[PDB]
């Protein structure tokens, strides 16, 4: 109906080791999050849990402004993360985006 | 990274 | 751990303003993706009877600022104006927006 | 904005 409400997945600039403890605990893949890079400062970055592993992505913004991790460009981080709740994150495996749980 | 080194 | 309660993604500044002028306590506010500016980045403030907004530069180096001091993270540029004042006009501090399931404010899809 | 024109 669109209440406004912070989004979700967005828990700022916690450590890469942090996000996949957080995400290794979780019960399915495509469990994910968005953060704030510490290593490259400026950078978003998207952690998915995978089985037993943790993978991450960069979230890339181009010159217009448009977010994207592959080819395909979005208008919004929201929009980028929906896409992928239906379309593999990933071009070399098949990982959907599923919130996390609790 | 998955999508770049 | 938990996730912030201030990162609000593509919304307009108008519903920024809609929201934020329900909420009590000045300092309350939100991050949002700009909308005027596609990749950037706009902070929006209760102030009394007003909603002000800052834009949140990027340099080079890609790192995050209002004024001079330089940030790495939206994280650390909200955490370290909860002491000193996201301004330099008047005395504000960044505070969190309060849940009033009361008051809803609404988008649209 | 309060910060830039
Ligand atoms: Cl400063
Ligand atoms: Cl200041």
């Amino acid at each position: 109906m669109i209440e406004m409400k912070p989004h979700p997945w967005f828990f700022g600039k916690i450590p890469r080791a942090k996000a996949e403890e957080m995400l290794s605990k979780q019960r399915h893949d495509g469990a994910f999050l968005i953060r704030e890079s510490e290593s490259a400062p400026g950078d978003f970055s998207l952690s998915v849990k995978f089985g037993n592993d943790v993978q991450h992505f960069k979230v890339l913004r181009d010159g217009a402004g448009k977010y994207f991790l592959w080819v395909v460009k979005f208008n919004s981080l929201n929009e980028l993360v929906d896409y992928h709740r239906s379309t593999s994150v990933s071009r070399n495996q098949q990982i959907f985006l599923r919130d996390i749980e609790q | 990274y998955v999508n770049v080194p």
